[PDB]
Parts: structure tokens; C-alpha cells; sequence
């Protein structure tokens, strides 16, 4: 899981 | 009823020493928060973003605060108030430190207000905070939600006893050769800052390279605990203006590329401008004719535009703005005794930059008193930087020097200092203050410069006079070119900006930043040795001034007293 | 041919002190100017005020000045400068002892620049020029004829001998075992700012009501110079806004009362803006529609409206924007030891407040000089208070501490430190420190909380624990409801704020600021009975973390030295 | 190859002193620069002006940097953190020196940024450099091609054995009885600033006059150097204004000219206003009827002629603004003894002008350390300056002292230390602080005043009281008047400000600045004659308060000690 | 007789 | 020659 801007 | 939902990435021995990532217990508040912990030393970061951009922004508002608390360290403050007050020379450098490798990972066109800020919580006197510092802060952000493309891993790099050291101690620093702090993420080093032995570029980018693969475990963490704690990641696409670039391009492509083959000044701007009024005309400008792209905004693009093509233009060919190839260097001049009466004095001029620097020397009571959490201790290399705007041909306040100037003074003073003599050859204290009346590139090399020349012409026995050079790289998909000096505007116009400095023997200090992936080790070589080429051509025109040392210190002033006739008063007395 | 028309109010025997009020001599170009005289301490206050609003204006821009020159004592500044220069922290405290109670005094509505300064001319080594600074200012606004509903009077009250004593002089102070400053109108006690030796409830109303009483010797004098001395009053009328807000009300009224009732956050938000988008379309946005009523100033009275609603959905039932009773303090937990190198750690969580507090101990060196106008002294309670914008999840600019958090710093001063060791079983200068890492409401109580676990935890033997709590009154014809632990929004939305700080024997720390008429002494009973419960509490929920100071200090640091092995060896050296 | 095309004037044997300016190697992307030599102290100076005029100016932004390089006497600072930090008041009041006579010479209607800086970079230890600054300055400005009617030259003369000595070093200025700076166009003296031991108007006008024929030499030397070396005139034509003024005139002139011969001030203003919002209507309002000019630019337009017209009323009949005749000085007391605790406090007040000032007295702990470039030095008469905002009935920011208030002090401590007694007879440090209370037209005279009385309230034995006035001039091509003791606002409408301080035995301090060619010497010995009038006057209302000194110091305070009972406890013990 | 707002 | 403002 979990989905932001690092990738 | 649970408060606080914790969330901890501890594993990671990290070169042998434990690294704590913790998040959920502390400024809850904030965007992303962590308390970070390497060994015993202890700092909170912490990242907040606005949700939306203040009205006509134009730039990235990015702030980052490192603050040392002296509690941190079982003390309070020496100050009349005892409190701590403005930042000092460790805490702005660090603040610096953290900002130049974050700056360039926030997306394109984002412009909403950023701020940063480390705080140091506890000291172990073994572990720098400032590497922590660096780690903290990148957690902080990927956790944030921040349209951030990091992490950002950082690490130390000491060279003891023929070998690379990951994060040596403070003792062990007293017995490296090197103070290499490198920053990068996984892709890609983003900042090197330096002081070194006279090392070679060899070893220099050995350890440039060894950082960025041990910094890779704390990237690892970083993710690890992005993806157990992060925030929802903030929506921000930016512009297609993508589209009517292809579109002005093929219209004012080639006016552009043989506007730009014009030589003389005035003209070639003229061609230039030309060209954008035109294509902005019908294009862009929307009313008379929709549509159009808000005009002004198409200024914006094309600017990009005759970027791209100065770029390509040098790359083909190895021909510049000024007229210079990719390897030239700006004619040089460098001259001593400028000011007879001060200590010693050099004015050096490379092209449109010129630092005049002046050097004195005192004694005990000169030293500056620096109180680190570390340890209380003595100073006696100073270097002041003065940047006035005269310089630039501008006007702008005086007074109270920036983040800018503490830390070009900070990068000449890594130059110089491997080479001063020892304390007991030589007992002064040494402060070398160095004004830049013209700017255009390198105002921080030409302080090195002049500053071997003003200590020469000073009498201080240097073991080697030094010299630097400032270095840019235009990268692309077919082909790359290192410039040698550059220009200021060419500051802009490239994916790498580095300065070297050192002996004939090798280096003193690297310092790097780069914009962008793809700077392979192969490309940092050749890049090394083009600068090899430019340093050591340049500490050939100052010798032509000074060469070494004058054998004794001026007239005026002192050893102590500034007549030898007092001295020798004294000592029979 | 006389200049300078004199007017005096000479009487006012006030509590066997004479005070003159002087006019009309000095500072004629002033709006009012007073020189003001108590025993033989003198201050001159003035007051000034735009005659129009700038454009946009918002708020309200009051600013005061209190400030101390050093000739008032008869002794040039210590400063390397010898000129007074940046406000001391007893001048800091000062200008906001006058501005807290005067501010909401000012007709609602009113938004020109105003400005007091008050400055202390002479100091007679006995009556404080802070209190003589506040009905000095006091009568300069009324004489100004600015749209100020004054005047106040203001008073210290001691407890000596178990008797209230009226403006105790700085050699009475010594033996007073409350330090009391109130000030108010003729109808209402406007502020309380208090440091108190474990004294009751009861014995500190009693004070608040004593000085009530006696300060209405002050404020009839100065109706009295003001009768034959005022200048024309500005005329200020604001606006029948109470037209459309009836309107408005019938209108979105039963909407927004049900829309609170919405639990789930979101939700409730989207409802509310619904209900204000809503009376706005077809309401004071004028346009489509006239008219109409500047829509964007409908908000303003939007937002009074909910306000209302808020606080009668309170009265009725006693539920809070966050479900809490009025009753219910927040969820807490207290933890020590956190940064196990400083001397003595703290984090402390109330809700969304939350401090880190550290301690650090240190000796004679590390008592700040502060030299005061009455004579210069040494101070070894130290606290520093930090409120960083991280803490609210916003960003603004770092270092330098403003008014507000000089003010907090003090009022937990006043909280913990009747209850420090004296220096005769405990010779150490003690610092804390304290971040506050998240705000929701009562920062500056979490601070005295962590501060005591703090010290606990380094093992200084405080004579016994204090916390302290926030509390807020909502005040109606019909009713009144005590709020305890308030949110840092329902600050702008209740008639009186106050904090209580003490231990399990009595108060240490009243702060009070009241923005209206009709708080009883039968109201604030009460009001100081819920808070009562509420600091109990709190410091249940703080024993479970520490109880009682550990026995011994913290390895490091010091006595002296951190070794005991390095004190022997002084010792039998 | 040759880089720096450098150009020098070297000829200028400058009464006995070598005067170099070169320019053409340092700083060359300055619109202006200029390393200067006399003797063997070096400035640069440069100059640099933007090339368009921020939208909505107003007034014309000229700001002036004098700084020093403490390298310049090759020695560190002595900060704490040894770099160079905020102006010192050498350096403040320099750059206040330089900016006084520049600013007027500016293009009247240019209102670009304009900045000048100074900097000193070796200091011979006898020629000062604050003149060499001003030369250099000078010199910069003509190079830069910003439209400056210079150049100006400027010079200090002194007086030893009965003759002006020009220039003299630091040595000969021991010696000398007269301080006394000037500078000046071809034309026209610009600007004096001086400190004198009680010489008579006759033999300062000398040495005003002296500087003025001295000066001349370097004036040539800047315009030989302009004319091998100065960049292209920047283009810039005023307004040609100049025609609807006409217009306006011989409508609203008649109009305005009767409209101030109403006295009762309201109406007064009513009239004025009335003839404005006229001319306004059917003039310049354009809109309605074109055209036309923008109305409100026909505001300025006005002001100019009610000014004009404010010039003739008073050259015709010598009636002013207020009802006085040029040499009426308006009513004034003087009062001391005002803070019977301080060591010595005056009240003085002159029409709507007033200062409280008060004199401490301390001994050797008290006296200020300023290090010089020069020699570090510890300083006695102390006096610092306040002009709170409230005097003008006026709202602003307090702390910090500008420019201004720096600058007055130093007028005023020049006008008070010729009369000091000696350090043998008293043995006191002297502070003394000025409040400015009311301010309307010298405000510094008035600080003169009150120090003399607060002095001699205090018991210092001044060796005589000083009185100082301020005076203005209206000069036309038929006639002039001088104007005594001048109004605020009168002070924009002439066309020289100065004011003169002194004993009744010849002047102790003169202070000019000059907006125009013109000032006969004949015409300054009236201006002169007429200040000596006004000065006697002022002396005169001065004794009727106190006279001469006390013979005893206040009770408080001290010798030492406030006791004569400690004194002699001391001495016995 | 003196008429404004403090009453 | 060199044309400008100080005349």
C-alpha cells in the first residue's frame, strides 16, 4: 500500500 | 483509547550505528514530522505546505531553519539573555546544506510556500546532527504529501588510515584527510560540499561515489516508513504548455538559432527580441486574435526556448554566448600590494568577476570564540565575504551578510585552510576579508584566488599557493559539454554547477550541484580533469604575481608589537 | 500671555500615596498626553490616533509602547552602546499589561491606528512605574477623545500578614505572599495577572475584588481631569449591520443550527458553507439582484451568526464543536526521560497542545544579569517559551520571540516558580526550555505541566507538582456556561479567557482576560470551582508519569563538575 | 591584450597632499567608481543608478553608504564575532555628510534608485578619509552618467595660530579651535557642518568661505577626470510643467494670494482649498472637458504656486504662515529642577517645540569604547537624541534611532562640547538624552537649550550657556528675506536651512545645507547677524530659569558614591 | 460641562 | 571631448 510523489 | 499512532523504521544499523525513524507522537500537526535519532543525537524535523499559491508568485518559496537548542548539550546560552538568538555560522551553513538538494526535487511549476525546520534536541558529542539533520528532513517531507521526488539520502565521508569512513565520529574526523558531505537520492548525487588534503580527483570521486551507495540504506528507510505513515500525496499536475511550445519552436526555431550566430553585442539582442515579439504577436497574445495562450506566460516559453537552442548551439560546435569555447578560460590578472599599509592585499580580476581581498593578522585575543553543543573552541582561519550589488550593477542594502555570502565564504575557507602553515611555525591569527566589486561568475573562486595572494603578499607561509575554478555541464540524451569559468547567466543554463579547488598536488574542496539524473561517474571524470586543465592554468597567471611568500610580514604590523624595537624592548625588560 | 494651559487632578490621596494627573504642559501636539506622577516615580503617557481608516484595513491596529529610560534612575545604560535600545523583557511585559485591557475597550467597529507609549521619566525606588504606566495611559485615551470606553484603572494587590495590601512597595513586595496585578473598568475587572504563594480560591477573588474596589478612586479622577480637559470626542458611528443580520438569521438560522448537530467532520463543514453560499446567493450579493449588501462583509456577519449559534447550542445541552462536554478535559498523557542526555526531559500532550519541555541546570555563571531602572539583579529561574508555526501546521518566519511568547514564558514562570527549592537546598541556576509542538488551545499550561515533570525529572526537588488548565466563559442574558480545557477556536468565541495554574494546596498563576460586562464574583466562583476540578485532574494525569523528583540529578550534568570523580579530586585537591 | 583601461588623475598636489582618483580597473560594471588616494588613506567610491523609475515614485530614492574595513588599520574587529556589523556612528554620520549636499543636485523631477557607497580601505592614521569619501563620492556620481549637476568638492578647515589650515590631519586637529567641514559646487557652498571654540560669525564665514576657493582644485580635477573618463549622459528631460503653471496661475493666483490674508486659521485653509478644487474643475481635471492634464499632478502643480505665493507675501510686508515678522522668534520658557531625582532635567520650550532633557552623571565605567579605525578611544560627553513620532501627533515604529536622530545628537553635542569644563575641575562622565516632546521647526535648538539648563541644573560648571536657533531663507532675483527661528513646514519653502548654536562670546556650532546658487557671502553675514540676534534672545529667556550652574551635584548622585557619608567612610578606611 | 466617550 | 551632466 500507500500511493504519493517518492513513488 | 490510544494516542498517538506511532510509526518507527529503527532498523537500520547504518554503518554501525542505530538509526531511529520515528512519526506519529510529535507535531501532529504538521504535515510530516519526524523524530529522528542516530546514536545518541537527537533532532525533530518537520515539513508544512501551503495548500494553495499567494497570487502572482512567479518563484518556488522554499524555507529551511536548522536550529541548534544548547539544552541539546546540558548548557545554556553564553548570551547577556541566555537565550538562543539568530542563527549562526553552523546553523545557516546547515540550513544551506539541507535546501540545495531538496530545492531542485519539488515539481516543476510548484509554488506553493514550503518550510522546513530541524531542531537539535540532544548532542551525543560523537554523531554530527547535521547529517541527521539532512535525513530528518527528507523523512519529514516524503511523509508530508509534499509533490517532493526524494528521498534525499545524505552521509559523511572521511578518508582515514588509505580508506573510506561512513559518518566518521568527531574524533575521527581529527584523523581524516577529508570532510566529504555528499547528498543524493537513489538515482542520482545532488550536492557534495568539501574540505580536503590535497586528495586526488580520483580519490575525491571515489568518495562521492561510496556516499551514494551507503546513503542508499536510508532511502530504503525512508520508503519503508513513507508507506506505513505517509499523507495522501497532494494533487499538482503541472502545464501541457508542452503543446504550443512544439508550436513556436518551428515558427521562431531557426530565427533564433542564426540570431544567436550574430556576434555583436547590441544586434544580437536585437535579433533576439525581434524574434519574440514576433512569434508572440500572432501566438499567444490572444485578443485581436484568440487563442492564444494568456500572453506574457509565452515569454516564459520562449525563453525556455532560446535556452534550448543556446544549449544545442554549444553542443554543437563548442562555441558561447561570449564567444569562447567549452575548454577557454576569461583572460586573468591578479596583482599584490594594492593596499601597502594593510597586512597583505590582492586585487584579482578574471573576466567580469574581481574579488579585492585583503589579509590581517593578529593574536590570541583575535581569535573568535565559537560555542558548539559539540564543545567550546577557538577560531583563528577567519574569511569574510562581502557580495554588494555594485558588483552586478545594481543597487540593494547593505549590511548584515546572507545565506549567500556565509556560505561562499564558508566554501573559499575550506579551500585555503588545508594549506595554512601550523600554529607553531606560524602564531597568528588570520582573518582574510574579500570584497567583490565585479561579478559575472565565480566571485568564490576569485577569493581563493586573491586570498593565496593576499597571504603570500602577507608573508604567511603557505605550504602551496591554491587556486579554483567554477564549472557547469549542459546535459543531454545525445551528447554532454563541460564549461570551463562560467559566466553568471550561463548559471541558469545548466544541469550542473560545481567549483573545484586545490594545489598543484590535488584537491582542497569540491562543491557541487546538480539539477538533474544522469551524471554518470564516467561524466564526472572528464569533468574533474577539464577543471585540472582550468585551475592549474589559472594558478599559473598568479604566479605570475606572487609565486611565494614574501619572507617576512609587513611593516605595520605585528608578531608581540609592531616595531621590532618594541619587541626587543620587551623581551630585555 | 501664558503658555500651556495646566490641568491637574492633584487629589487622589490614593491608598496614602499621592498621584497627580498633569496635562496640557507637555506633548501638547499629542491627541492626550499625561504626565503622571506616584510618590516620586513619574511617567509621561501619550496617545495618538489616525483621523481615517487605511484602505482595506481588517483589524483593529492598536500598538503600545511602554518603555524605561535609565536617567529615570539616575544611571547610564551597561550596554557597550550606553543608549537604551531594544525593549527589555520587563518592557515587553509592560506595553502588554496595557494593551490587554484596553484593546477590547475601543468601540467595536473602530480600526484607525492608535498608539500609547509610556515612558518612565524618574523611578523613586519604591512605587513600581507599571502600575502608574497603565492609569497613565488610561487617562491619555480618555483625554485623547478617541472612541475608547475607559477609562480603567489598574492596582497591585499584595496578601502580607494575612491582610490585602494596595500597591505594595517594592520593599513590601518582598514579604508578600501574592503578587496581583489587576485592572478594570468602573463596571468590570477587564485582566488579572497573578503569581500567588498556594493562596485559595477565595483569598485571590478576594484580591480581584479588592483591587475592583480601590482602583475607583483612579478612574474617577481621571473622569474628572477628562471633564475639564478632553479634547472634542471623534465621531465614530458603526453599522446597522443589526438590520440584515436579523435577515440573514430567520432566514439560514434553523440550517446552520441543525448543520452543527451533523457530527462527522467533513460533513459538518459542507453543510455550513452550504447554509452561508446559500443566504449569499440570494442575500448582500447584490448583483443579478439588487440589493443587495456588498456580499464578502454578508460573510462577516455570516460568521457572527454561527458564532451565536455555537454559543447557544453550547448554553442548550452542554456540547462542544468537538463533543465535549463543558466539563470534559481532554484525553492526556505525560511522559519523562524522553531526551535521556538533558538534564531533565518532558513531553506533555494535552489533545492537540503538545511541549516538549527539557531542563538544564547550571551554576552562577549562568544566572542572566538583568539590570533594572530599581537595581540590578541576578535571576536564576530561567524559561523560555517557543511557539513555532509548525505547530498550527502553517509556516512563518523563525528566531527572535515576540510579545506573545515572552508573555507565556511568563506565565509560567509565575505558575512553577513559587514553588521552586530555595537556593539554600538546591544552589543550581535552573533554564527550561520548552517547544511547543502542537497548539490547540492552552500551549502555555502545557508548558507549566511539562515544565514540572521536567524538573521532577532532572531531580530538582520542587516543593510539590503544578499544572495549570485553560478555561473560557460564554456569558448570555439568560445564562452563563464555564468551558474547561478550551480548543484554541472557541478562544474567539467566549466572553472571558482565563488559565488557572497551582498545586494540590492552592492557585500559584491567575491570568484573565475579559472582553465584556457582568461577570460576578458569584460567576467567577464558580468559573475558578470547574477550573479546580480540572487542574486536579491534569496533575493526576501527569503523576502517573513522575509523581515526585527523582533523588539524584542526571549523570550529566553538573553540582562542581558531572563527575563526582572530578569533584573529589577538586575536593581533596 | 589589455585588460582595465585605466585613467587616473594624479595631479592634484592638494594643499601638500597627494590627491589620485583612478578609475577604469575596480568595480567596472558599476555605472560609476572611483579609487581614491590622498596621502596614503585609499576609499573606493562607486555609483550606480537604475535606467527606469519604479512605477508610482513620488519622491527621489538616493540612498548613501560610508562604511570602514577595520583591515584599513590592519586590525580585527573586536566583536564577539570579529566581522564588521551594523554602522557606527562615524559611519552613520558620514554617509549622512555625503548624501546632504548630493541629493539637491539631482535633476529636479529624476526619481530613479540611485546608490552610493564609500568604502575605506586603508587609513594613513592622519588624512581623514570622511573627506576624501565625499570627494570620491563626488567624483563617482559625474563618472556614472546619472544627471548629477556636480561635481561637488568638499574640505575641512581649521583654525591654528590665527590662520585656516586646509585639510588638516589628525594631529593638527588638536590643535585647532575650529572643526569645520564644508562643500560645495563651483558655485555655490552646498553644505557646512562644524564644532568651533567660541569664534565669531566673521571668522567661521571665513572658513566657510576658505573651503569654498580650496575645494575648487579637486572640482577641476573631477571634471578633467569626467572628460577622459565618464560614461554617456543618461537621457532625461523634465516636464515642461512649466506652461499650464501659467495657466493656473493667473486664474486661482489673485484668489490665493487674498485667500492668505485671511488669518483665523480654518478659514485660512478653507480659502486655499476652495481655489484648488477650483482650478482643479476646469483645469487639468480633463475628463468632462479635454483636456486637460491628469488632475491630480495639477495638485503638485498648485502646491508649487501657493508656495510661490507663500514666497512673495513674505518678501512683500514680512508677514509669515503664523503672523510673525522674519525676525519675531516665538515665546519660549525654560524650566529645571522638573525631575527633582534626576541628576539634572530641563523643560524647554520654544512655541510648539519642546524638550525634556535630562543629565546623568558616572565616572570611568560609564564612558563608551568606540574603536576607531584611527586609534580606539573612550568617550565622555555623551547625548542621544529622540524624536518619538507623538511630537508630531504622528503614529510610527520606536526603538532604533535613524539617521536623523543620530545626526541631531551630534549637532547638538557639537553645539554643547566646546563649553564643557575640563576633566581636571570634574572628573564626570556626562549623559545627557533629549526627548523631543512637541516638534514644529527645530527641535534640535531646543535640545541645545534644555542641555545647557539641564547641565547647569545638574552642577556642571559649564564654562558658558549655549543657545542655538534655526533659520531659514527666501531668495528671489529681486530680493531675499531671513527667517528667524523657523516653523516646520516653512522649512520646505525656503531655499537654505541652518541653524547656529553658541556662547555670548562667538558660535560653537554651524550647520548650513543650501538648495540653491546664489548665497552672497554678503547675504550669509546678514543671515549671520540676524541668527546672533535671535541666539542672544533665546540666551536671554534661557537666564531666566537658570543663569549658572549650581554649585553642588543632586543629592543623587554620585562623585565615589551618593554619600559624602561612603565618600569619607572609603577615604578613612 | 466636557462631553465624549469615556461618558 | 565627453559630453554630459557637470557641463
Amino acid at each position: 500500500p500507500r500511493r504519493g510523489w517518492w513513488r | 483509547q490510544d494516542p498517538m499512532f506511532d510509526i518507527k523504521r529503527k532498523t537500520i544499523e547504518w554503518g554501525g550505528k542505530t538509526l531511529v525513524l520515528e512519526t506519529g507522537r510529535i507535531a501532529r500537526q504538521a504535515d510530516g514530522a519526524v523524530l529522528a535519532t542516530m546514536g545518541e543525537t537527537v533532532v525533530l524535523a518537520t515539513a508544512v505546505f501551503a495548500k494553495s499559491q499567494k497570487p502572482g508568485q512567479d518563484f518556488f518559496p522554499l524555507t529551511v531553519n536548522y536550529q541548534e537548542k544548547t539544552f541539546a548539550a546540558g548548557k545554556i546560552p553564553g548570551g547577556f539573555f541566555k537565550r538562543e538568538g539568530r542563527p549562526s555560522e553552523k546553523e545557516t551553513l546547515v540550513s544551506r546544506l539541507i535546501d540545495r538538494p531538496i530545492r531542485p526535487l519539488f515539481v516543476k511549476g510548484f509554488k506553493n510556500e514550503v518550510q522546513v525546520v530541524v531542531t537539535v534536541l540532544q548532542h551525543d558529542l560523537e554523531n554530527d546532527p547535521d547529517i541527521l539533520g539532512m535525513v530528518a528532513a527528507s523523512a519529514a517531507l516524503c511523509l508530508s504529501g509534499a509533490p517532493f521526488m526524494g528521498p534525499i539520502g545524505a552521509a559523511r565521508v572521511g578518508w582515514v588510515d588509505g580508506a573510506y569512513v561512513l559518518n566518521p565520529t568527531l574524533d575521527e574526523m581529527k584523523e581524516s584527510k577529508m570532510d566529504l558531505v555528499v547528498a543524493g537520492t537513489a538515482d542520482a548525487v545532488m550536492m557534495v560540499e568539501s574540505e580536503i588534503q590535497e586528495l586526488s580527483e580520483e580519490i575525491v570521486l571515489g568518495g562521492v561515489n561510496f556516499a551514494h551507495q551507503q546513503m542508499q540504506a536510508v532511502i530504503d528507510a525512508i520508503i519503508d516508513l513513507a508507506e506505513h505513515a505517509a499523507k495522501e500525496p497532494f494533487a499538482f499536475e503541472p502545464e501541457d504548455t508542452d503543446a504550443i511550445k512544439a508550436k513556436m519552436k518551428d515558427l521562431v526555431g531557426a530565427d533564433i538559432a542564426a540570431a544567436y550566430k550574430i556576434q555583436k553585442k547590441q544586434d544580437r539582442y536585437e535579433a533576439v527580441g525581434a524574434a519574440k515579439k514576433k512569434a508572440i504577436a500572432a501566438l499567444g497574445l490572444s485578443d485581436e486574435n484568440p487563442t492564444g495562450y494568456d500572453p506574457l506566460k509565452l515569454g516564459a516559453i520562449f525563453k525556455e526556448l532560446e535556452a534550448d537552442v543556446v544549449r544545442r548551439g554549444i553542443l554543437d560546435t563548442g562555441l558561447r554566448i561570449d564567444g569562447r569555447d567549452v575548454k577557454t578560460v576569461r583572460p586573468i590578472l591578479g596583482e599584490v600590494g594594492i593596499l601597502p599599509r594593510t597586512h597583505g592585499s590582492a586585487l584579482f580580476t578574471r573576466g567580469e568577476t574581481q574579488a579585492i581581498v585583503v589579509a590581517t593578522l593578529g593574536t590570541g585575543d583575535d581569535e573568535q570564540f565559537i560555542d558548539a553543543l559539540e564543545g567550546t573552541y577557538k577560531e583563528s582561519f577567519l574569511l569574510h565575504y562581502n557580495f554588494p550589488p555594485y558588483s552586478v550593477g545594481e543597487t540593494g542594502r547593505m549590511g548584515s551578510p546572507g545565506r549567500r555570502e556565509i556560505g561562499h565564504g564558508k566554501l573559499a575557507w575550506r579551500a585555503l585552510r588545508p594549506m595554512l602553515p601550523t600554529k607553531e611555525d606560524f602564531p597568528y591569527t588570520i582573518r582574510l576579508v574579500s570584497e567583490i566589486t565585479e561579478s559575472n561568475g565565480s566571485s568564490s573562486m576569485a577569493t581563493v584566488c586573491g586570498s593565496s595572494l593576499a597571504m603570500m603578499d602577507a608573508g604567511v607561509p603557505l605550504v602551496r599557493p591554491v587556486s579554483g575554478i567554477a564549472m557547469g555541464l549542459i546535459l543531454e540524451q545525445d551528447g554532454f559539454a563541460v564549461l570551463s569559468d562560467i559566466l553568471g547567466d550561463e548559471d541558469h543554463l545548466g544541469d550542473m554547477d560545481f567549483k573545484v579547488a586545490g594545489t598543484s598536488e590535488g584537491l582542497t574542496s569540491l562543491q557541487m550541484d546538480i539539477k538533474i539524473a544522469g551524471i554518470t561517474p564516467a561524466i564526472m571524470e572528464q569533468a574533474l580533469a577539464q577543471a585540472k586543465e582550468g585551475r592549474a592554468h589559472i594558478l599559473g597567471e598568479m604566479n605570475k604575481a606572487m609565486d611565494a611568500p614574501r619572507a617576512d610580514v609587513g611593516d605595520f604590523a605585528p608578531k608581540s608589537a609592531s616595531d621590532g624595537a618594541k619587541i626587543k624592548a620587551a623581551i630585555d625588560w
